[PDB]
């Protein structure tokens, strides 16, 4: 049971003389707040004010959005007098099997209001952790409960859900949010806040968060108190990720010289800056298209690269992968160079 | 008829099954089990697949 | 109670070869604190009975009483399995590689009760009980993970043996904690002392020149050379310099589907070959073994250009195979391959 | 005043209503026009109408006498052991009064969540008591109900649903609803619903209610898939053996937020029709396979699927 | 104008209208004509001691 | 059989006095199955 | 139509607890002659044979022939509630499904309407006809059931042996030997303590005694009980209640399997 | 009945049959399908295995069955019917019953001395494959001519994956 | 600051047995008035409201409004090893986090002290209207056990009616619908209770077992039960204790749907 004083007691926790909650200092509290998804919430005010609101299925990347959002519409629809009677919120943290769908679930979606006459609405968070046969149970209780009670999922992949489940409900994708957008908010905080960053540290925050605002903030913080100014080589390394320079100097050693001085430097570089050779892989494959390479060469080493990039899963052996992965070039840029 | 063979050779290796073979047991014509006796316990399964 | 085990030494003293690792593997019992051990080496080599002395060493001779007792384990998908034990009061003795994919759910579960009964049981010997696991190269990878994860969480209380032939797909981690044993197959002149040993002991004698050919063709495998012997036993009173050993059923029933596979290149040989590998199969001979048999039977009839091409594929249709579960497929893509270069190699 | 969803306001009532598996659908009707109807296992994709089907077996079969010679039990409700052993056997020995030939209908939906032991249990008690009772039992994979249940029953088999009958049903409701709709809006219906109905109508109605008329662009800004036509741009790109473009067109839809896994379902479902020779088709057919295989297996980046592409182009590119 | 199923309306009622297996049939009943003849012995030797 | 409650001393308790006793009707409808339980 | 008002249900309410455990289904066979509840255990050993007349209700009527089967168990949920001072109605529709019983409670107004699905029976009533026994006791029945107490402290086989004097216990236990006799009290203030016997012949048998619990647990309905008991036929145990019907109770003797000589 | 599935609730149900196999008086039957349990129980038993039956046998008891129905059907399709089913003898009787009394298959004549139309295609119908297919339509007909147009194309897709 | 003087431990014995299962946790918010204690069951169908007076306390002092909620597991242990007839004193600090609850001695000889944390939830004031109810009537409280016992065991919902002759209750299970009706004229001789109605309009609403056998748990904490029914205002049960202070039960009843053709 239980999992709900943390919560409660959580929202007004803060030092608030030394501790900085970049995040939580700027949260939206209606649905005329959050600026993002306008399509969406726009859609939500028109479902809810004509008295059609039908099963929702919100899903997308975590953090775009989607827990705050339905609990702006669940408090904008219902007063605080009435709002613990006929909304009921759940979620997989607290599970004993498939108990809760028969349990608080079937009790509450069975009964009629209380104080207050009217429909009621169940949030379910994490919908995605649930077994396929504890939503086979809620399928059918939202389908014969579907004029009384109208339910919520919130879930994070789409794909863990049953055909049913999703057939019940209209579905809501939180995508990303377009990189440019995202940049009027940072300028907003750093105006706020104070700080240095430069252009190509804005340029690093908007391809590392990939449309996240709450990481973005995480990440700028935590540059902010590291360095106090913010360039592309400061935020990189205090989130210790492949450098620009470093992938550059990687795809010129695998270019320009030949497999043994290649492979010696590449594996100095990988133990002196703790790199990954899935990480080399990804960062390699983003500059494969953004180098002028012939379409076959493009093939080839786009083919190469996914192939070792699957022998890396099973659990190989790195270097000889490594190994690989320089041989990948040095079958045809090398000798294409040479030419 | 070898180009089809292999292609189904490639169907049964390198493509998803509907049903996980040898779940169980181990694969087909084996003689140390084979016995798999469904489940007797009312308790649900609560897998991830 | 045929040769192989009714002379298989109790004690490691009483082994012929690999005498140095015998007294390595006496030295390691002596210190009291044996780690893990990870046996490995070809198959007849040698390393079950070398287990066998190791623990007829570690207890006393209670060891050598086994008892047969079979373990239904509910997996976590609620499907009970039911899996065979030789056991003793104690070690146990077990192959999970049995379960399939459930063979973690004999892992996680079945040393946990030799730990609870590590703490029901007390002789006060040794503060272990030792648990054999027969075909470790076999398991999974998460298996090998559930097995990592059980031999930390009951180090103190029970102690693993591993008897694998192949260490290449355990894991790292698996081998980074257990100290390697490997027990290379037995020269030729060692299966020669142990033939001339086990038929003195007997009460026969048999020629130098039949011992070694015996020798020669078990391919160094002991067990194999036994079996061979007991049946050159069977099929003549004396041994004679000239007495032909017999040959390998399904080994020979190979020879003749490679024969027939290089023959003739047609769809209706293919079904027949394809019918024979289905016998084959049917008699639960691995597949690997019949690729592996394949092979050895098809390498002779080919050329030097050929041969690196046909080992190649039969490589590959073997990993095919492992990948796969319905192994016919795999076996006749490669036989149906074979009869294409092989034409095509013919024809010029 | 209240809403009804137009999958509940428009659900059939007779046997004759349902569009696809015309033949175990007719077996079903005239098995409700005559009677005596066996333990039945209806199998088959979601959507398809197999709890349509037996409940309109069952009213057909019993009529006034449905309220008290019916006992459903689907996954809301306990289908425990001790349920099977209690609830199911005293229904099984009620004694009603029935027309000759009827019998009482234990419908168990969803057999698949049904418990092992309480389908051990379910065995001989629907065996003896099949002079007065039946039992009609629905699921999806037919692999979960244990041997012995399906020995005791007969199974029927249900496909997935032509696009020409969800096309029929859809013009049904369209033409009882006044919706206002194009020829693109009813494709992009059809295919937002691969063989489902109640996709079918759930699309329909969520178009209906977000737009208010159906064409193409208004059914993929309500069920938000990657646009067919962009996936189709993609796979024409790849029979070209175009890396940049088809690339341009993944990065867009990466971009966009579309995890691999609906990126390679809609891959598939767009190069299943695709208008190209046989020998391509299977080779991009295989390598879509492989990958989805190593998508499901847990590697699912950009990188992958950038190998597919260039695994499409090099198909058509080299012999 | 039926009522039950074909597995109890075609249900053998005589054991020699099973199906295959002859020599498990014969055992069985073989082995249920001993006990039905113990049975017999036991009510002959009840009446013969009263 | 498995579609009743089957314990050890339900069935011991109900059952021994099959075997160790006569039936009451020995004549008349007999050749019947009553699957014992006990709601 | 089947309508009986037992004007009281202090003697169902404890025939219900004497039949509470032994019996797996009760069936009832009303006809105008009256209610016949002939019903068999589950091991197929005794059987219940309980007959109430059509004048011992209040008013009583039946239109047709009717049978139906219901459990023993829910008819223990429904008698729970019943008082020891109440008027009880028996209810059934021509050709129903269903049975009801309605309670009177003692209050003005206090209805309870507990109505019970049928559940099927496919078996009739099955019970020996009318064969002249050879031994006929009276005796009284709490010292019945106290016999059967102590001789269930003593063993799990007794031997039932009739004699000239009476009918005598005997039983041998692994904690030791229990064995009593039964004379003429015929010469007493009480005619239910008066015991005659008008044996024939002697016969002997071996019986199963918690099924002599069962027996003997409808102690305080009868003053005296009767045995009847032959040759080769099953014990009978009658207790005939005053003007309100009468009821058989049977015991099939346990085997014995004879050695040769 | 089924001795090898035991519950929780079914406390004691093996010491149980054990105490009733030391002390009774009449004979006593264990039916079971699984195959291990002859190895788990303890005590003395006589072992009786009923084999799998032979297909012909069950072949042409179901083609009795289907002649008192007047019913005339062919052993080949009872033969694919049992290889289906693995020669179980309920399961086959039942698919039959449903089979049958639904109205047969389809009206072909075929004309066998070794009169009424024959009643093949019950196999086809048990797969579910008469659902995909158009009753004028034979499953290997289809298998053998080429294909071309969408709409068998998907005919084809759905067939495979309902086999698969 | 907060201390008030509990007279019986028998009183905060039964309130704890009462909702012993029904809550999560119990939050007591203070007054000058009195003390109350509102909240809401998991499954979010049940509410119960207990309303304490400051004058049934022997002392109930307090300075300023505060809401206190502990979880009842760790309470319900401590308060099992309680006197049904001693005197108890509660003590709460300003800001602290701590709880302490004071037993007096049950043997004169041992003054028992212990100690709850405190977690802090969104427990905001239910202000419901108190709507005039369309069917408010007075009846036993061992009889509503009973009544519920009876009822609860058949079925899984019980359907509860107030027509002109009175309340009514019934329930269509599997085994066969059971029911009993009271009236106006109908008093009971166990407590000397006589059922009487103020009701204006027939309503008729349905209910699970659970929920209405929790409530029932709190059988004698008064001699007399309030039930109040509406058409909409929901099923109330009300106990009014001894002196003043009174405890409040909420259940909502099922939906209702209409068969289909
Ligand atoms: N587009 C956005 N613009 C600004 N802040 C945002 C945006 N999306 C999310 N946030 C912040 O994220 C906080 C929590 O939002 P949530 O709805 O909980 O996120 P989510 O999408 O549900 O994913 P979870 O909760 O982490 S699984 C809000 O209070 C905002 O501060
Ligand atoms: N064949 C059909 N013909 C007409 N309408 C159909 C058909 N199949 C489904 N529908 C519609 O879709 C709704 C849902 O169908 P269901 O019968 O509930 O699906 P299902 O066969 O039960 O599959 P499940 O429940 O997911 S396993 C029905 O109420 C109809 O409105
Ligand atoms: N030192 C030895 N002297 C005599 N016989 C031996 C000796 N070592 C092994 N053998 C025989 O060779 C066989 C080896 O089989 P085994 O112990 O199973 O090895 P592996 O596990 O590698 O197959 C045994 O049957 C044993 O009888
Ligand atoms: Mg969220
Ligand atoms: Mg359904």
């Amino acid at each position: 049971m239980e999992t709900s004083a943390l919560k409660q007691q959580e929202q007004p926790a803060a030092t608030k003389i030394r501790n900085l909650p970049w995040v939580e200092k700027y949260r939206p509290q209606t649905l005329n707040d959050l600026i993002s998804h306008q399509d969406i919430l726009s859609t939500i005010q028109k479902f809810i004010n004509e008295d059609r609101l039908p099963h929702l299925l919100l899903y997308g990347p975590p953090g775009t959005g989607k827990t705050s959002t339905i609990l702006a519409c669940a408090k904008q629809l219902y007063k605080d007098k009435e709002f613990g009677s006929m909304v009921l919120e759940l979620n997989a943290s607290d599970d004993r099997g498939i108990d809760i769908i028969r349990g608080p679930i079937l009790s509450f979606a069975s009964t009629r209001t209380i104080f207050k006459k009217g429909f009621k609405l169940v949030i379910l968070d994490e919908a995605d952790a649930m077994t396929q046969d504890a939503q086979n149970a809620l399928r059918r209780v939202i389908e014969k409960f579907t004029e009384n009670t109208r339910f919520c999922l919130i879930c994070n992949y789409l794909s863990k859900i049953i055909p049913a489940l999703q057939s019940r409900c209209t579905r809501f994708r939180f995508g990303p949010l377009t990189p440019e957008l995202m940049v009027p908010r940072l300028e907003h905080v750093v105006e706020e806040e104070k700080v240095d960053i430069s252009e190509d540290g804005m340029k690093a925050l908007v391809t590392l968060s990939s449309g996240d605002m709450r990481r973005a903030l995480n990440i700028l913080q935590s540059t902010n108190m590291a360095f106090g100014k913010v360039t592309e080589e400061t935020v990189y390394t205090c989130t210790g990720h492949p450098l620009k320079s470093d992938i550059a100097n990687i795809l010129d050693w695998m270019l320009n010289q030949d497999f043994t001085t290649a492979y010696r430097n590449i594996t100095e570089l990988k133990t002196l800056k703790g790199l990954a050779l899935h990480d080399i892989l990804t960062e390699i494959h983003l500059f494969v298209h953004r180098v002028d390479f012939p379409s076959s060469v493009r093939i080839h080493l786009l083919t190469k690269m996914a192939d070792i990039e699957y022998r890396l899963s099973v659990g190989t052996n790195e270097k000889i992968q490594l190994s690989s992965l320089i041989a990948a070039f040095q079958v045809t840029r090398d000798l294409i160079v040479a030419e | 008829l070898s180009e089809f063979m292999d292609n189904m050779s490639f169907l049964d290796a390198l493509l998803t099954d509907v049903r996980e073979q040898n779940k169980y047991g181990r694969n087909d014509f084996s003689w140390t089990n084979g016995k798999v006796t469904s489940g007797l316990c009312d308790e649900f399964s609560l897998e991830s697949n | 109670s045929l040769w192989v085990d009714k002379y298989r030494p109790c004690s490691l003293g009483r082994l012929d070869y690999h005498k140095e690792q015998a007294a390595q593997l006496r030295n390691l019992v002596q210190c009291g604190d044996f780690p893990h051990l990870l046996v490995y080496g070809p198959s007849g080599a040698g390393k079950k009975t070398r287990i066998m002395c190791i623990l007829r060493e570690l207890y006393g001779v209670g060891v050598e009483k086994l008892r047969i007792e079979h373990q239904t384990i509910t997996t976590p998908s609620k499907k009970k399995i039911e899996i065979s034990t030789i056991a003793s009061n104690y070690h146990l003795e077990v192959n999970p590689s049995d379960a399939g994919n459930s063979d973690r759910v004999v892992i996680q579960e079945m040393l946990k009760t030799v730990a609870q009964s590590q703490q029901l049981e007390t002789n006060s010997q040794r503060d272990f009980k030792v648990v054999l696991l027969t075909e470790v190269d076999k398991l999974t990878k998460d298996a090998q993970h559930a097995l990592r994860r059980t031999m930390e969480k009951y180090m103190s209380t029970c102690r693993l043996i591993l008897c694998c032939n192949s260490t290449s797909k355990v894991i790292p981690p698996i081998r980074s904690r257990c100290l390697a044993v490997r027990v290379p197959a037995p020269s030729i002149e060692d299966i020669c002392h142990v033939l001339s040993t086990v038929c003195k002991k007997e009460g026969l004698n048999l020629p130098s020149q039949l011992a070694h050919r015996l020798a020669e063709k078990s391919c160094r495998n002991l067990r194999k050379a036994l079996l061979m012997c007991e049946a050159c036993r069977v099929q003549q009173y004396p041994f004679t310099a000239d007495q032909e050993i017999p040959e390998t059923d399904w080994e020979v029933y190979l020879r003749e589907t490679a024969n027939a596979i290089v023959s003739q290149q047609t769809p209706q040989r293919l079904l027949e070959v394809r019918g024979r590998l289905y016998e084959l199969l049917t008699h639960c001979i691995p597949p690997e073994i019949i690729m592996k048999g394949l092979l050895s039977e098809l390498l002779h009839n080919c050329d030097g250009q050929l041969k690196g091409e046909v080992a190649q594929m039969a490589a590959y249709y073997e990993h095919r195979l492992q990948l796969g579960s319905k192994a016919i497929y795999h076996l006749e893509a490669f036989v149906a391959k074979f009869m294409a270069l092989y034409k095509k190699f013919m024809e010029d | 005043h209240y809403e009804l969803p137009w999958v509940e306001k428009y659900r059939p009532v007779k046997l004759n209503e349902i569009v696809g598996n015309e033949d175990t659908v007719s077996r079903l009707e005239v098995f409700a026009r005559e009677g005596n109807v066996p333990n039945i296992i209806i199998a088959g994709p979601p959507g398809t109408g197999k709890t349509t089907s037996i409940l309109c077996l069952a009213r057909a079969l019993l009529g006034p006498a449905l309220k008290d010679a019916m006992l459903e039990l689907n996954a809301s409700n306990d289908r425990g052991i001790d349920v099977v052993r209690n609830k199911i056997k005293m229904f099984a020995q009620q004694k009603v009064t029935l027309p000759k030939g009827r019998h009482k209908i234990i419908i168990l939906d969803e057999a698949d969540s049904m418990t092992d032991g309480a389908q051990q249990a379910l065995r001989r008690t629907m065996e003896i008591y099949s002079k007065t009772t039946r039992f009609a039992l629905a699921c999806n994979a037919s692999d979960k109900i244990i041997e012995p249940i399906q020995s005791r029953c007969a199974v029927l088999r249900y496909t997935k649903l032509t696009d020409a009958q969800i096309l029929t049903r859809l013009m049904n409701v369209i033409e009882k609803e006044r919706v206002p709709y194009t020829d693109d809006g009813l494709e992009a219906i059809i295919f937002t619903a691969q063989g489902d109905m109640r996709q079918a109508l759930n699309n329909l109605q969520s178009t209906f209610s977000g737009f208010g008329f159906i064409n193409s662009e208004n059914v993929f800004k309500v069920c938000d898939e990657p646009h067919p036509l962009l996936v189709k741009e993609m796979i024409q790109h790849c029979v070209n053996a175009n890396i940049d473009e088809a690339y341009k067109i993944l990065a867009h839809l990466w971009h966009l937020g579309y995890s691999p896994e609906d990126i390679i379902g809609n891959i598939f479902r767009v190069c299943k029709t695709f208008q190209m020779a046989e020998y391509l088709k299977l080779e991009f057919i295989k390598e879509i396979g492989y990958t989805h295989m190593k998508i499901a297996e847990g590697v699912n980046s950009l990188l992958q699927m950038a190998g597919l592409l260039a695994r499409l182009c090099q198909k058509t590119m080299a012999p | 104008t039926e009522d039950m199923l074909w597995t109890e309306k075609y249900q053998p009622q005589t054991a020699s209208e099973l199906i295959g297996n002859e020599l498990a049939i014969k055992k069985l009943h073989s082995w249920l004509k001993d006990w039905k003849r113990r049975a017999e012995l036991e009510e002959r030797q009840n009446l013969k001691g009263k | 059989n498995a579609s009743s409650q089957r314990s050890g001393r339900q069935i011991l308790s109900q059952l021994k006095e099959a075997t160790q006793s006569h039936q009451v009707d020995k004549q008349g409808v007999n050749s019947q199955k009553p699957c014992f339980f006990n709601s | 139509m089947f309508e009986a008002r037992l004007v009281q249900g202090s003697i169902l309410k404890k025939v219900l607890e004497a039949l509470k455990d032994l019996i797996n289904e009760a069936c009832w066979d009303i006809s105008s002659s009256g209610v016949n509840l002939q019903s068999m255990d589950s091991s197929h050993v005794s059987l219940v044979q309980l007959t109430l007349r059509s004048e011992g209700f209040d008013t009583y009527r039946c239109d047709r022939n009717l049978a139906m089967g219901v459990n023993l168990t829910s008819m223990s949920k429904i008698l729970k509630c019943a008082g020891n001072e109440d008027i009880i109605t028996l209810r059934a529709e021509d050709n129903a499904d269903t049975l009801a019983l309605v309670f009177e409670a003692p209050n003005q107004e206090k209805v309870s309407d507990y109505e019970m699905k049928l559940m099927d029976l496919d078996v009739e009533q099955l019970g020996i006809p009318e064969q002249e026994y050879s031994c006929v006791v009276k005796m009284p029945s709490g010292e019945f059931a106290r016999i059967c107490r102590d001789l269930s402290h003593i063993g799990d086989a007794v031997v039932i042996s009739c004699a000239k004097d009476g009918v005598k216990f005997s039983a041998s236990g692994e904690l030791g030997n229990g064995n009593i006799k039964l004379s003429q009290t015929s010469n007493v203030d009480k005619e239910e303590e008066a015991v005659t016997i008008e044996m024939n012949e002697p016969v002997q048998l071996t019986f199963a005694l918690r099924y002599l619990n069962f027996f003997t647990k409808a102690t305080p309905l009868s003053s005296t009980v009767t045995l009847s008991m032959s040759a080769d036929v099953p014990l009978v145990v009658e207790y005939k209640i005053a003007d309100m019907g009468h009821l058989k109770y049977y015991l099939a003797p346990k085997i014995e399997d004879e050695e040769g000589s | 009945e089924e001795v090898d599935v035991i519950f929780d609730e079914d406390a004691g149900f093996l010491n149980a049959i054990k105490t009733f196999m030391a002390t009774t008086k009449r004979p006593v039957i264990l039916t079971t399908s699984d195959p291990t349990f002859s190895l788990m129980f303890d005590g003395c038993f006589e072992e009786i295995k009923f084999s799998t039956p032979s297909l012909l046998n069950v072949a042409s008891y179901l083609q009795m069955i289907c002649l008192t129905e007047n019913f005339r059907t062919d052993v080949k399709d009872f033969v694919t019917l049992l290889t289906a089913n693995t020669c179980d003898i309920r399961k086959s009787i039942l698919y039959l019953q449903f089979w049958i009394r639904s109205g047969g298959g389809v009206l072909e004549e075929r004309p066998l001395t070794l009169l009424p139309k024959c009643d093949s295609g019950c196999a086809e119908t048990l797969f579910g494959l008469k659902n995909i297919f158009s009753p004028s339509e034979d499953l290997f007909s289809f298998l053998k001519h080429k294909i071309t147009m969408k709409e068998e194309w998907h005919k084809f897709i759905q067939l495979l994956t309902e086999f698969q």
